[PDB]
Protein backbone atom coordinates (compact mmCIF):
# COMPACT_ATOMS: atom_id res chain seq x y z
CA UNK A 1 0.00 0.00 0.00
CA UNK A 2 3.40 2.46 -0.03
CA UNK A 3 2.59 3.82 -3.79
CA UNK A 4 -1.21 4.17 -3.45
CA UNK A 5 -0.73 5.87 0.05
CA UNK A 6 1.92 8.52 -1.75
CA UNK A 7 -0.46 8.75 -5.05
CA UNK A 8 -3.32 9.73 -2.78
CA UNK A 9 -1.96 12.81 -1.67
CA UNK B 1 -25.04 15.64 -4.73
CA UNK B 2 -23.45 13.50 -7.42
CA UNK B 3 -23.39 15.60 -11.39
CA UNK B 4 -22.86 13.55 -13.55
CA UNK B 5 -20.87 16.38 -15.74
CA UNK B 6 -18.50 15.49 -13.17
CA UNK B 7 -18.08 12.19 -13.23
CA UNK B 8 -17.94 12.78 -17.32
CA UNK B 9 -14.96 15.02 -16.93
CA UNK B 10 -13.54 12.49 -14.16
CA UNK B 11 -13.52 10.29 -17.48
CA UNK B 12 -11.70 12.62 -20.01
CA UNK B 13 -9.55 14.14 -17.68
CA UNK B 14 -7.96 11.08 -17.71
CA UNK B 15 -7.93 9.46 -21.21
CA UNK B 16 -4.53 8.85 -23.08
CA UNK B 17 6.41 -10.77 -28.04
CA UNK B 18 4.77 -11.77 -24.99
CA UNK B 19 1.73 -10.21 -25.67
CA UNK B 20 0.94 -10.70 -21.95
CA UNK B 21 3.65 -8.83 -20.57
CA UNK B 22 2.69 -5.89 -22.41
CA UNK B 23 -1.12 -5.98 -21.14
CA UNK B 24 0.60 -6.18 -17.59
CA UNK B 25 2.80 -3.24 -18.40
CA UNK B 26 -0.19 -1.04 -19.57
CA UNK B 27 -2.38 -2.12 -16.15
CA UNK B 28 0.65 -0.97 -13.71
CA UNK B 29 0.59 2.18 -15.84
CA UNK B 30 -2.69 3.07 -15.50
CA UNK B 31 -2.96 2.09 -11.99
CA UNK B 32 -1.49 5.74 -11.48
CA UNK B 33 -4.09 6.85 -13.67
CA UNK B 34 -6.94 5.33 -11.89
CA UNK B 35 -5.67 7.06 -8.89
CA UNK B 36 -5.74 10.45 -10.35
CA UNK B 37 -9.25 9.50 -11.94
CA UNK B 38 -10.74 8.56 -8.58
CA UNK B 39 -9.91 11.83 -6.96
CA UNK B 40 -11.99 13.63 -9.44
CA UNK B 41 -14.96 11.53 -8.37
CA UNK B 42 -17.20 13.62 -6.17
CA UNK B 43 -16.75 12.88 -2.48
CA UNK B 44 -14.04 10.18 -2.72
CA UNK B 45 -11.01 12.50 -1.66
CA UNK B 46 -13.54 12.98 1.30
CA UNK B 47 -13.63 10.16 2.43
CA UNK B 48 -11.08 8.94 5.38
CA UNK B 49 -7.68 7.63 3.67
CA UNK B 50 -7.65 4.61 4.68
CA UNK B 51 -11.25 3.81 3.30
CA UNK B 52 -10.02 5.52 -0.13
CA UNK B 53 -7.09 2.72 -0.01
CA UNK B 54 -9.53 -0.02 0.59
CA UNK B 55 -12.06 0.79 -2.31
CA UNK B 56 -9.72 1.21 -4.32
CA UNK B 57 -7.41 -2.01 -3.57
CA UNK B 58 -10.78 -3.95 -3.92
CA UNK B 59 -12.05 -1.95 -7.41
CA UNK B 60 -8.76 -1.00 -9.19
CA UNK B 61 -9.20 -4.59 -11.43
CA UNK B 62 -12.04 -4.12 -12.37
CA UNK B 63 -11.85 -0.61 -12.61
CA UNK B 64 -9.51 -0.57 -15.07
CA UNK B 65 -11.14 -4.10 -17.05
CA UNK B 66 -14.39 -1.36 -17.72
CA UNK B 67 -12.25 1.45 -18.96
CA UNK B 68 -9.55 -0.37 -21.34
CA UNK B 69 -12.45 -2.52 -22.46
CA UNK B 70 -14.88 1.06 -23.63
CA UNK B 71 -11.87 2.26 -25.22
CA UNK B 72 -11.87 -1.02 -27.42
CA UNK B 73 -15.38 -0.89 -28.36
CA UNK B 74 -14.35 0.28 -32.10
CA UNK B 75 -11.58 -2.75 -32.02
CA UNK B 76 -12.72 -5.76 -34.21
CA UNK B 77 -11.62 -8.64 -31.82
CA UNK B 78 -9.61 -7.41 -30.00
CA UNK B 79 -8.61 -4.50 -27.31
CA UNK B 80 -6.79 -1.34 -27.78
CA UNK B 81 -4.02 -0.65 -24.69
CA UNK B 82 -3.85 2.41 -22.86
CA UNK B 83 -0.06 2.09 -24.77
CA UNK B 84 -1.85 2.73 -28.08
CA UNK B 85 -0.79 -1.05 -28.29
CA UNK B 86 -3.84 -3.05 -30.33
CA UNK B 87 -3.80 -6.65 -29.00
CA UNK B 88 -6.01 -8.53 -30.91
CA UNK B 89 -7.56 -12.18 -29.97
CA UNK B 90 -5.49 -14.46 -31.79
CA UNK B 91 -2.64 -13.27 -30.12
CA UNK B 92 -4.24 -13.54 -26.53
CA UNK B 93 -4.98 -17.35 -27.44
CA UNK B 94 -1.36 -17.84 -28.73
CA UNK B 95 0.08 -17.12 -25.14
CA UNK B 96 -2.44 -18.79 -23.00
CA UNK B 97 -4.96 -16.99 -22.45
CA UNK B 98 -7.76 -17.00 -25.05
CA UNK B 99 -10.28 -18.05 -23.03
CA UNK B 100 -10.19 -15.24 -20.96
CA UNK B 101 -9.75 -12.63 -23.50
CA UNK B 102 -12.83 -13.88 -25.45
CA UNK B 103 -14.67 -13.34 -22.06
CA UNK B 104 -14.14 -9.51 -21.99
CA UNK B 105 -14.14 -9.69 -25.57
CA UNK B 106 -17.85 -10.79 -25.43
CA UNK B 107 -19.26 -9.79 -22.06
CA UNK B 108 -18.04 -6.85 -21.92
CA UNK B 109 -16.41 -5.18 -25.14
CA UNK B 110 -19.30 -5.94 -27.28
CA UNK B 111 -21.88 -5.31 -25.35
CA UNK B 112 -20.63 -1.88 -24.54
CA UNK B 113 -20.65 -1.98 -28.37
CA UNK B 114 -23.67 -3.30 -29.23
CA UNK B 115 -25.82 -0.61 -26.93
CA UNK B 116 -23.01 2.09 -27.86
CA UNK B 117 -22.71 2.73 -23.67
CA UNK B 118 -21.58 6.48 -23.57
CA UNK B 119 -18.91 7.50 -21.40
CA UNK B 120 -21.44 9.68 -18.71
CA UNK B 121 -22.35 6.03 -18.45
CA UNK B 122 -19.04 4.44 -17.75
CA UNK B 123 -18.14 6.31 -15.85
CA UNK B 124 -20.99 6.29 -13.67
CA UNK B 125 -20.85 2.30 -13.85
CA UNK B 126 -17.15 2.83 -12.51
CA UNK B 127 -18.22 5.17 -9.54
CA UNK B 128 -20.48 2.83 -9.01
CA UNK B 129 -17.89 0.28 -8.62
CA UNK B 130 -15.12 2.31 -7.18
CA UNK B 131 -18.15 2.92 -3.88
CA UNK B 132 -18.55 -0.19 -3.05
CA UNK B 133 -19.72 -0.58 0.47
CA UNK B 134 -19.42 -4.96 0.66
CA UNK B 135 -15.67 -3.85 0.45
CA UNK B 136 -14.14 -4.98 4.07
CA UNK B 137 -12.76 -2.60 6.56
CA UNK B 138 -14.52 0.21 6.13
CA UNK B 139 -14.77 2.61 8.55
CA UNK B 140 -18.28 3.17 7.74
CA UNK B 141 -19.95 1.23 4.94
CA UNK B 142 -23.28 3.15 5.01
CA UNK B 143 -21.91 6.17 3.59
CA UNK B 144 -20.16 4.44 0.33
CA UNK B 145 -23.66 2.97 0.42
CA UNK B 146 -24.75 6.12 0.29
CA UNK B 147 -22.41 7.98 -2.46
CA UNK B 148 -23.46 4.76 -4.19
CA UNK B 149 -27.05 5.37 -4.28
CA UNK B 150 -26.21 8.98 -5.00
CA UNK B 151 -24.55 7.52 -8.14
CA UNK B 152 -27.05 5.53 -9.52
CA UNK B 153 -29.93 7.83 -8.97
CA UNK B 154 -28.14 10.05 -11.36
CA UNK B 155 -27.66 7.80 -13.46
CA UNK B 156 -30.75 6.64 -14.07
CA UNK B 157 -32.18 10.43 -14.58
CA UNK B 158 -29.53 10.31 -17.27
CA UNK B 159 -30.43 7.47 -18.87
CA UNK B 160 -33.99 8.40 -18.57
CA UNK B 161 -33.54 11.89 -20.19
CA UNK B 162 -30.82 11.31 -22.70
CA UNK B 163 -32.30 7.84 -24.09
CA UNK B 164 -35.87 7.84 -23.31
CA UNK B 165 -36.75 5.82 -26.05
CA UNK B 166 -35.10 3.12 -24.13
CA UNK B 167 -36.57 2.23 -20.81
CA UNK B 168 -34.42 -0.78 -20.33
CA UNK B 169 -31.04 0.94 -20.77
CA UNK B 170 -30.34 1.66 -16.92
CA UNK B 171 -31.12 -2.08 -15.99
CA UNK B 172 -29.03 -3.10 -18.34
CA UNK B 173 -26.26 -1.31 -17.74
CA UNK B 174 -25.74 -2.42 -14.16
CA UNK B 175 -26.58 -6.04 -15.67
CA UNK B 176 -22.85 -5.78 -16.72
CA UNK B 177 -21.56 -5.53 -13.42
CA UNK B 178 -21.76 -9.16 -12.64
CA UNK B 179 -19.76 -10.12 -15.73
CA UNK B 180 -17.15 -7.22 -14.55
CA UNK B 181 -17.32 -9.04 -11.58
CA UNK B 182 -15.98 -12.33 -12.31
CA UNK B 183 -13.81 -11.06 -15.12
CA UNK B 184 -12.05 -9.29 -12.47
CA UNK B 185 -11.62 -12.08 -10.22
CA UNK B 186 -10.66 -14.39 -12.92
CA UNK B 187 -8.37 -12.15 -14.51
CA UNK B 188 -6.25 -11.40 -11.11
CA UNK B 189 -5.79 -15.68 -10.68
CA UNK B 190 -4.23 -15.16 -13.60
CA UNK B 191 -2.05 -12.11 -12.15
CA UNK B 192 -1.31 -14.04 -8.96
CA UNK B 193 -0.38 -17.18 -11.18
CA UNK B 194 2.12 -15.11 -13.57
CA UNK B 195 3.70 -13.86 -10.05
CA UNK B 196 4.37 -17.44 -8.93
CA UNK B 197 5.30 -18.66 -12.06
CA UNK B 198 7.84 -15.45 -12.05
CA UNK B 199 8.03 -15.71 -15.82
CA UNK B 200 6.29 -12.34 -16.64
CA UNK B 201 7.44 -9.21 -15.29
CA UNK B 202 5.36 -7.50 -13.30
CA UNK B 203 5.90 -3.41 -12.30
CA UNK B 204 5.63 -2.01 -8.72
CA UNK B 205 1.85 -0.64 -8.79
CA UNK B 206 0.53 -3.57 -9.91
CA UNK B 207 2.57 -5.88 -8.08
CA UNK B 208 1.57 -3.99 -4.46
CA UNK B 209 -2.03 -4.91 -5.46
CA UNK B 210 -1.03 -8.48 -5.41
CA UNK B 211 0.18 -7.97 -2.36
CA UNK B 212 -1.89 -9.67 1.21
CA UNK B 213 -3.74 -6.39 2.89
CA UNK B 214 -2.02 -4.72 5.42
CA UNK C 1 -45.47 -11.82 -21.31
CA UNK C 2 -43.71 -12.97 -17.69
CA UNK C 3 -45.84 -12.31 -15.33
CA UNK C 4 -44.41 -11.64 -11.52
CA UNK C 5 -47.36 -13.53 -10.48
CA UNK C 6 -45.57 -16.98 -12.06
CA UNK C 7 -42.39 -16.17 -10.67
CA UNK C 8 -43.88 -16.10 -7.21
CA UNK C 9 -45.84 -19.48 -7.37
CA UNK C 10 -42.54 -20.86 -9.00
CA UNK C 11 -41.23 -19.49 -5.38
CA UNK C 12 -43.63 -20.64 -3.01
CA UNK C 13 -44.42 -24.20 -4.99
CA UNK C 14 -40.91 -25.36 -4.42
CA UNK C 15 -40.15 -24.15 -0.51
CA UNK C 16 -39.54 -26.65 1.97
CA UNK C 17 -22.35 -36.67 12.10
CA UNK C 18 -21.26 -32.96 13.17
CA UNK C 19 -18.89 -31.72 10.52
CA UNK C 20 -21.23 -28.42 9.81
CA UNK C 21 -19.86 -28.18 6.21
CA UNK C 22 -21.47 -32.33 5.79
CA UNK C 23 -24.90 -31.05 6.26
CA UNK C 24 -24.39 -27.94 4.29
CA UNK C 25 -23.56 -29.85 1.57
CA UNK C 26 -26.27 -32.79 1.69
CA UNK C 27 -28.71 -29.80 2.06
CA UNK C 28 -27.29 -28.21 -1.43
CA UNK C 29 -27.36 -32.00 -2.94
CA UNK C 30 -30.93 -31.52 -2.09
CA UNK C 31 -32.07 -28.56 -3.22
CA UNK C 32 -30.45 -29.18 -6.70
CA UNK C 33 -33.65 -31.53 -7.57
CA UNK C 34 -35.49 -28.55 -6.00
CA UNK C 35 -34.07 -26.24 -7.95
CA UNK C 36 -35.08 -28.28 -11.34
CA UNK C 37 -39.02 -27.98 -10.16
CA UNK C 38 -38.03 -24.59 -9.88
CA UNK C 39 -36.37 -23.70 -13.58
CA UNK C 40 -39.31 -25.51 -15.12
CA UNK C 41 -41.84 -23.21 -13.53
CA UNK C 42 -40.77 -19.95 -14.83
CA UNK C 43 -42.02 -18.82 -17.75
CA UNK C 44 -40.84 -19.96 -20.96
CA UNK C 45 -37.51 -21.63 -19.95
CA UNK C 46 -39.01 -25.24 -20.36
CA UNK C 47 -39.72 -24.01 -24.17
CA UNK C 48 -35.83 -23.52 -24.38
CA UNK C 49 -33.84 -26.25 -26.01
CA UNK C 50 -32.70 -28.86 -23.68
CA UNK C 51 -29.12 -28.19 -23.85
CA UNK C 52 -29.67 -24.52 -23.26
CA UNK C 53 -31.78 -25.26 -20.45
CA UNK C 54 -28.44 -27.80 -18.97
CA UNK C 55 -26.05 -24.80 -19.69
CA UNK C 56 -28.36 -22.31 -17.46
CA UNK C 57 -28.57 -24.68 -14.84
CA UNK C 58 -25.41 -25.85 -14.87
CA UNK C 59 -23.83 -22.03 -14.92
CA UNK C 60 -26.35 -20.77 -12.44
CA UNK C 61 -27.14 -22.89 -9.84
CA UNK C 62 -24.92 -22.44 -7.16
CA UNK C 63 -26.15 -18.39 -7.59
CA UNK C 64 -29.56 -19.52 -7.87
CA UNK C 65 -29.85 -21.42 -4.59
CA UNK C 66 -27.41 -19.33 -2.47
CA UNK C 67 -29.76 -16.49 -3.37
CA UNK C 68 -32.96 -19.15 -1.88
CA UNK C 69 -31.12 -20.00 1.37
CA UNK C 70 -30.05 -16.23 2.29
CA UNK C 71 -33.55 -15.21 1.96
CA UNK C 72 -35.01 -17.96 4.38
CA UNK C 73 -32.24 -17.09 7.00
CA UNK C 74 -33.53 -13.29 7.11
CA UNK C 75 -34.68 -13.88 10.18
CA UNK C 76 -32.22 -15.89 11.93
CA UNK C 77 -29.37 -14.02 13.83
CA UNK C 78 -25.68 -14.37 12.98
CA UNK C 79 -26.84 -17.76 10.71
CA UNK C 80 -28.27 -19.50 8.07
CA UNK C 81 -31.23 -22.10 7.92
CA UNK C 82 -30.89 -24.83 5.49
CA UNK C 83 -33.99 -26.68 3.78
CA UNK C 84 -33.82 -29.65 6.15
CA UNK C 85 -34.56 -27.52 8.98
CA UNK C 86 -31.16 -27.03 10.18
CA UNK C 87 -29.92 -23.81 11.74
CA UNK C 88 -25.60 -23.21 11.20
CA UNK C 89 -24.64 -20.28 13.21
CA UNK C 90 -21.35 -18.19 11.91
CA UNK C 91 -19.57 -19.19 15.14
CA UNK C 92 -20.18 -23.38 13.67
CA UNK C 93 -19.00 -22.52 10.22
CA UNK C 94 -15.96 -20.50 12.17
CA UNK C 95 -15.13 -23.62 13.91
CA UNK C 96 -15.42 -25.85 10.36
CA UNK C 97 -12.97 -23.63 8.79
CA UNK C 98 -15.09 -21.85 6.27
CA UNK C 99 -16.09 -18.96 8.78
CA UNK C 100 -15.36 -15.69 6.22
CA UNK C 101 -17.07 -17.16 3.38
CA UNK C 102 -19.65 -17.31 6.05
CA UNK C 103 -19.86 -13.99 7.06
CA UNK C 104 -19.55 -12.82 3.54
CA UNK C 105 -23.17 -14.86 2.76
CA UNK C 106 -24.18 -13.04 5.82
CA UNK C 107 -22.93 -9.29 5.77
CA UNK C 108 -23.71 -9.15 1.56
CA UNK C 109 -26.83 -10.96 1.31
CA UNK C 110 -28.47 -11.74 3.89
CA UNK C 111 -28.41 -9.41 6.24
CA UNK C 112 -29.08 -6.58 3.15
CA UNK C 113 -32.06 -8.84 1.66
CA UNK C 114 -33.21 -8.52 5.72
CA UNK C 115 -32.38 -4.17 5.90
CA UNK C 116 -34.47 -3.90 2.66
CA UNK C 117 -36.98 -6.49 2.96
CA UNK C 118 -37.01 -8.15 -0.21
CA UNK C 119 -39.86 -9.86 -0.26
CA UNK C 120 -40.44 -13.10 -2.42
CA UNK C 121 -41.42 -11.73 -5.93
CA UNK C 122 -38.41 -9.68 -5.38
CA UNK C 123 -36.30 -12.69 -4.61
CA UNK C 124 -37.60 -14.99 -7.37
CA UNK C 125 -37.48 -12.19 -10.53
CA UNK C 126 -33.81 -11.79 -9.37
CA UNK C 127 -33.33 -15.77 -9.78
CA UNK C 128 -35.07 -15.48 -12.98
CA UNK C 129 -32.51 -13.14 -13.76
CA UNK C 130 -29.87 -15.06 -12.95
CA UNK C 131 -31.23 -18.12 -14.49
CA UNK C 132 -31.62 -16.06 -17.81
CA UNK C 133 -28.17 -15.36 -17.87
CA UNK C 134 -27.48 -14.33 -21.52
CA UNK C 135 -23.61 -15.18 -20.92
CA UNK C 136 -23.82 -18.53 -20.51
CA UNK C 137 -21.13 -20.15 -23.04
CA UNK C 138 -22.55 -22.71 -25.75
CA UNK C 139 -26.32 -21.51 -25.59
CA UNK C 140 -27.60 -22.09 -29.12
CA UNK C 141 -29.17 -18.49 -28.94
CA UNK C 142 -27.88 -15.89 -26.01
CA UNK C 143 -30.48 -13.19 -27.57
CA UNK C 144 -33.74 -15.29 -26.95
CA UNK C 145 -32.50 -15.52 -23.46
CA UNK C 146 -31.14 -12.08 -23.30
CA UNK C 147 -35.10 -11.27 -24.04
CA UNK C 148 -36.17 -13.35 -21.46
CA UNK C 149 -33.91 -11.79 -18.74
CA UNK C 150 -35.04 -8.41 -19.96
CA UNK C 151 -38.84 -9.47 -19.30
CA UNK C 152 -38.28 -10.78 -16.07
CA UNK C 153 -36.30 -7.43 -15.70
CA UNK C 154 -39.04 -4.78 -16.80
CA UNK C 155 -41.79 -7.01 -15.06
CA UNK C 156 -39.55 -6.34 -11.47
CA UNK C 157 -39.04 -2.67 -12.17
CA UNK C 158 -42.71 -2.67 -12.20
CA UNK C 159 -43.81 -4.50 -9.62
CA UNK C 160 -41.02 -2.60 -7.41
CA UNK C 161 -42.66 0.77 -8.77
CA UNK C 162 -46.18 -0.22 -7.81
CA UNK C 163 -45.78 -1.76 -4.74
CA UNK C 164 -43.05 0.44 -3.51
CA UNK C 165 -43.63 3.40 -5.05
CA UNK C 166 -42.07 5.61 -2.01
CA UNK C 167 -38.74 3.81 -2.65
CA UNK C 168 -37.49 5.22 -6.37
CA UNK C 169 -34.19 3.59 -5.64
CA UNK C 170 -35.61 -0.16 -4.90
CA UNK C 171 -35.23 -2.06 -8.56
CA UNK C 172 -31.37 -0.93 -8.79
CA UNK C 173 -30.68 -1.87 -5.19
CA UNK C 174 -31.86 -5.31 -6.24
CA UNK C 175 -30.02 -5.84 -9.18
CA UNK C 176 -26.65 -4.59 -7.32
CA UNK C 177 -27.13 -7.69 -5.13
CA UNK C 178 -25.98 -9.27 -8.17
CA UNK C 179 -22.44 -8.53 -8.09
CA UNK C 180 -21.75 -10.37 -4.76
CA UNK C 181 -24.19 -12.96 -5.68
CA UNK C 182 -21.55 -13.86 -8.66
CA UNK C 183 -18.56 -13.44 -6.06
CA UNK C 184 -19.99 -15.72 -3.50
CA UNK C 185 -20.62 -18.05 -5.97
CA UNK C 186 -17.56 -18.55 -7.47
CA UNK C 187 -15.60 -18.75 -4.23
CA UNK C 188 -18.38 -21.20 -2.68
CA UNK C 189 -16.98 -23.20 -5.94
CA UNK C 190 -13.72 -22.69 -5.24
CA UNK C 191 -14.10 -24.42 -1.57
CA UNK C 192 -16.31 -27.28 -2.84
CA UNK C 193 -13.68 -28.04 -5.47
CA UNK C 194 -11.22 -28.12 -2.26
CA UNK C 195 -13.47 -30.47 -0.73
CA UNK C 196 -13.96 -32.59 -3.63
CA UNK C 197 -10.11 -33.04 -4.19
CA UNK C 198 -8.93 -33.50 -0.31
CA UNK C 199 -11.74 -35.95 -0.22
CA UNK C 200 -12.45 -35.32 3.77
CA UNK C 201 -16.34 -34.24 2.89
CA UNK C 202 -19.05 -36.36 1.64
CA UNK C 203 -20.21 -34.99 -1.60
CA UNK C 204 -23.65 -36.41 -2.97
CA UNK C 205 -24.47 -37.31 -6.59
CA UNK C 206 -26.12 -34.54 -7.89
CA UNK C 207 -23.68 -31.87 -6.37
CA UNK C 208 -21.15 -34.02 -7.63
CA UNK C 209 -22.13 -34.09 -10.99
CA UNK C 210 -21.74 -29.94 -11.29
CA UNK C 211 -18.73 -29.89 -10.26
CA UNK C 212 -17.54 -31.80 -13.45
CA UNK C 213 -15.93 -30.48 -16.11
CA UNK C 214 -18.54 -29.63 -19.55
CA UNK C 215 -18.84 -31.78 -22.55
CA UNK D 1 -24.87 -34.17 -16.92
CA UNK D 2 -27.15 -37.82 -16.29
CA UNK D 3 -28.56 -36.18 -13.83
CA UNK D 4 -30.30 -33.29 -14.35
CA UNK D 5 -30.91 -34.34 -18.18
CA UNK D 6 -33.11 -36.94 -16.03
CA UNK D 7 -34.72 -34.43 -14.24
CA UNK D 8 -35.81 -32.22 -17.17
CA UNK D 9 -37.02 -34.92 -18.46
CA UNK D 10 -40.67 -33.46 -17.74
C1 LIG E 1 -3.10 -7.15 -16.39
C2 LIG E 1 -4.05 -7.95 -17.24
C3 LIG E 1 -3.92 -9.27 -17.63
C4 LIG E 1 -4.79 -9.92 -18.51
C5 LIG E 1 -5.89 -9.15 -19.16
C6 LIG E 1 -6.01 -7.81 -18.80
C7 LIG E 1 -5.12 -7.20 -17.91
C8 LIG E 1 -5.34 -5.77 -17.58
C9 LIG E 1 -5.04 -4.85 -18.56
C10 LIG E 1 -5.32 -3.51 -18.33
C11 LIG E 1 -5.05 -2.58 -19.33
C12 LIG E 1 -5.27 -1.24 -19.09
C13 LIG E 1 -5.14 -0.27 -20.22
O1 LIG E 1 -4.36 -0.52 -21.26
O2 LIG E 1 -5.95 0.64 -20.34
C14 LIG E 1 -5.84 -0.83 -17.78
O3 LIG E 1 -6.15 0.37 -17.57
O4 LIG E 1 -6.03 -1.78 -16.80
C15 LIG E 1 -5.80 -3.11 -16.99
C16 LIG E 1 -6.09 -4.06 -16.00
C17 LIG E 1 -5.87 -5.40 -16.26
O5 LIG E 1 -6.15 -6.39 -15.37
C18 LIG E 1 -6.87 -9.82 -20.09
C19 LIG E 1 -8.15 -10.16 -19.35
C20 LIG E 1 -7.12 -8.86 -21.23
C21 LIG E 1 -6.32 -11.10 -20.69
C22 LIG E 1 -5.71 -11.98 -19.60
C23 LIG E 1 -4.60 -11.38 -18.79
C24 LIG E 1 -3.32 -11.58 -19.59
C25 LIG E 1 -4.51 -12.08 -17.45
C1 LIG F 1 -22.56 -26.35 -0.55
C2 LIG F 1 -22.13 -25.13 0.21
C3 LIG F 1 -20.93 -24.91 0.88
C4 LIG F 1 -20.66 -23.79 1.67
C5 LIG F 1 -21.72 -22.78 1.86
C6 LIG F 1 -22.94 -23.00 1.22
C7 LIG F 1 -23.19 -24.15 0.47
C8 LIG F 1 -24.53 -24.28 -0.14
C9 LIG F 1 -25.59 -24.58 0.70
C10 LIG F 1 -26.86 -24.59 0.14
C11 LIG F 1 -27.98 -24.79 0.94
C12 LIG F 1 -29.23 -24.87 0.35
C13 LIG F 1 -30.42 -24.96 1.24
O1 LIG F 1 -30.26 -25.43 2.46
O2 LIG F 1 -31.48 -24.39 0.99
C14 LIG F 1 -29.40 -24.64 -1.11
O3 LIG F 1 -30.54 -24.59 -1.66
O4 LIG F 1 -28.26 -24.47 -1.85
C15 LIG F 1 -26.99 -24.43 -1.33
C16 LIG F 1 -25.90 -24.21 -2.17
C17 LIG F 1 -24.63 -24.13 -1.61
O5 LIG F 1 -23.50 -23.83 -2.30
C18 LIG F 1 -21.44 -21.52 2.65
C19 LIG F 1 -21.15 -20.44 1.62
C20 LIG F 1 -22.62 -21.15 3.52
C21 LIG F 1 -20.23 -21.60 3.57
C22 LIG F 1 -19.04 -22.26 2.90
C23 LIG F 1 -19.30 -23.59 2.25
C24 LIG F 1 -19.04 -24.64 3.31
C25 LIG F 1 -18.32 -23.76 1.10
Amino acid sequence: HKILHRLLQ
Amino acid sequence: DMPVERILEAELAVEPNDPVTNICQAADKQLFTLVEWAKRIPHFSELPLDDQVILLRAGWNELLIASFSHRSIAVKDGILLATGLHVHRNSAHSAGVGAIFDRVLTELVSKMRDMQMDKTELGCLRAIVLFNPDSKGLSNPAEVEALREKVYASLEAYCKHKYPEQPGRFAKLLLRLPALRSIGLKCLEHLFFFKLIGDTPIDTFLMEMLEAPH
